[PDB]
RNA sequence: CCGAUGCAAACUGCGAAUACCGGAGAAUGUUAUCACGGGAGACACACGGCGGGUGCUAACGUCCGUC
RNA sequence: UCCUCCUAAAGAGUAACGGAGGAGCACGAAGGUUGGCUAAUCCUGGUCGGACAUCAGGAGGUUAGUGCAAUGGCAUAAGCCAGCUUGACUGCGAGCGUGACGGCGCGAGCAGGUGCGAAAGCAGGUCAUAGUGAUCCGGUGGUUCUGAAUGGAAGGGCCAUCGCUCAACGGAUAAAAGGU
RNA sequence: UGCCUGGCGGCCGUAGCGCGGUGGUCCCACCUGACCCCAUGCCGAACUCAGAAGUGAAACGCCGUAGCGCCGAUGGUAGUGUGGGGUCUCCCCAUGCGAGAGUAGGGAACUGCCAGGCA
């Protein structure tokens, strides 16, 4: 049982910013790829959504999974963002630890200039 | 070989409960709150906004939830 | 690692030749062992359990944990969370070795070697077995011996039925009943 | 104790009528509704119908919620 | 004095030394927060262990538990390992549920400063329902707030507050206890 | 615009339980070693580093199996508000509201958005 425990652990964190309501942003961790999703409040809704497998992104990329790739997706994501006025969203780590590409992408997508 | 407590809802659906009003003051937790509905230490249901209430079932085990919708 | 390679090429060899398989991993694999004591005489003496885990954590390569117990009941005079006995869980390169260097020395070794009770399944694959004479393992000397205590070894099996475990034991031709 | 058949005030995988809270609505009711002030009056009620407890599921015995 | 389900006729309330006991404690950690974990029960394998002194493969998913007698809800466990602390801090606080009053309980939210985190956010004691003390009386520290002319002192007025089994627990005048 | 795979929501047994077949194009899955970021109340158990070198074992997407399980009618049944009657402990009359279970019927779900492979 992993899949489902990773699903009860990020449901701590999906049930908590529905009280808040908040726009959130959700990373889908696999060695093949790595997505990254901004989710409105209602949850029905993805405000923007990038993946490692994309070429436009890939390109560059040696592999679609690793740190580089994580921090170009958080780069992506970030100028998104900034383009499309999400106007500071909240984050999930959906059940991951904050310590290897989860954190690469985190301190990537700040980077750009976002306060979250 | 005492004074009774004063339990049920006090509020029920389409009461234009305002922000700070308990919904309904249970001996364990009979309903769950919703949105805009916030729990106490005693296992209290009070709202949080202006709106009217509503009884909704949801989830795998069919649990009751306490909410309030814009009016 | 060290014996990965050659269980791959002889006893998955083996087997699929046996039972016409078509996975190359259809052949069920082992997984963890489980190293367990299952003396239950240091209720009295606390030192006993403390060397007895000293003498695991020598003989293996990590030391064990201490197990508290589960029920308590009168009938058997136990409290609940009593420390009695400890595990040991092996898997990765030092299973491979462990394994190799039992079947190699330990196993011929044996008093009244009438060998091993294949009946002794737990009914799907899985196959636990406890020896006494811990002196027979090189690991532990003569000169450093307390007592005689017995062990349980727990092979992991991912099989469905005992046949599969059945011809696993056989892979290494399984001397004799 | 294994499975089943019936039963229950400190039994419900289900679930009435009835009572009660809020929203909308044609019509009636001398506002019959609510807020403040002055004046009081009363503070051992009885019996009956409806559903019960108690009582020996004997009593024109006993106490309750409603009219 | 206070709680636990019924009688009590599906809002609350609704009887007769009614049927039933428990608390008048305790944790200054059994409090807060982050990560992960989460069965009980039964069969099968172990030197004995067979289920019952420990371990792993299964039947089954909240039947174990939640400090207490009992009670409801609890697997998002309201439990249970690893780590850090005292938010059980201070002024408060719109509103709501009860009451005849004295008052009681929950409560969004701001400010001063803190712990848990990278953040989202939580922390105004303990999962809760009982677990306590009101008026008066005596003691501690602050205030020139007041001071019977002036400057002090004495004495009062309010702020946190110990004793008061005041356990006749809303507590009737200054009136000491037991009985045939 | 059609088929397949993963993620984000509603629905919460018409989504579940048991059985057979199919899935490596893409996607998903087993992780070998870890002296390196990370750590075990022992265990690289989980998490983190490199993919097709090895495959679809187990898990999971889909088709059928209506075997178990669920909902679900109209109808009837038991009950009750209101006025009356009787042999008044209980029942009936005119009228309104109406049980549970089961029968007919269904389904091996459906639906909104994003990413990828084959067309």
């Amino acid at each position: 049982d992993k899949k489902s425990a990773r699903i009860r652990r990020a449901t701590r964190a999906r049930r908590k910013l529905q009280e808040l309501g908040a726009t959130r942003l959700v990373v889908h961790r696999t060695p093949r790829h790595i997505y990254a999703q901004v989710i409105a409040p209602n949850g029905s809704e993805v405000l923007v959504a990038a993946s490692t497998v994309e070429k436009a992104i890939a390109e560059q990329l040696k592999y679609t999974g690793n740190k580089d790739a994580a921090a170009a997706v958080g780069k992506a994501v970030a100028e998104r963002a900034l383009e499309k006025g999400i106007k500071d969203v909240s984050f999930d780590r959906s059940g991951f630890q904050y310590h290897g590409r989860v954190q690469a992408l985190a301190d990537a997508a700040r980077e750009a200039g976002l306060q979250f | 070989t005492s004074e009774a407590k004063r339990l049920g809802v006090k509020r029920f659906g389409g009461e234009s409960v305002l922000a700070g009003s308990i919904i309904v003051r249970q001996r364990g937790t009979k309903f769950h709150a919703g949105a805009n509905v916030g729990c106490g230490r005693d296992h209290t249901l009070f709202a949080k906004a202006d709106g009217k209430v509503k009884f909704e079932v949801k989830g795998p085990k069919n649990r009751k939830f306490i909410s309030i919708e814009a009016e | 690692a060290k014996l990965h390679d050659y269980y791959k090429d002889e006893v998955v060899k083996k087997l699929m030749t046996e039972f016409n398989y078509n996975s190359v991993m259809q052949v069920p694999r082992v997984e963890k062992i489980t190293l367990n004591m299952g003396v239950g005489e240091a209720i009295a003496d606390k030192k006993l359990l403390d060397n007895a885990a000293a003498d695991l954590a020598a003989i293996s390569g990590q030391k064990p944990l201490i197990t508290k117990a589960r029920k308590s009941v009168a009938g058997f005079k136990i409290r609940q969370g009593y420390p009695i006995g400890c595990k040991v869980t092996l898997r990765g390169e030092r299973m491979w070795e462990f394994f190799e260097r039992l079947i190699t020395i330990a196993v011929p070794r044996i008093r009244d070697f009438r060998g091993l009770s294949a009946k002794s399944f737990d009914g799907r694959g899985n196959y636990s077995m406890g020896v006494r004479e811990q002196i027979i393992f090189p690991e532990i000397d003569y000169d450093k011996v307390d007592r005689v205590r017995g062990l349980d070894i727990t092979i992991t099996t991912t099989a469905k039925s005992d046949e599969e475990g059945r011809a696993l034991l056989a892979a290494f031709d399984f001397p004799f009943r």
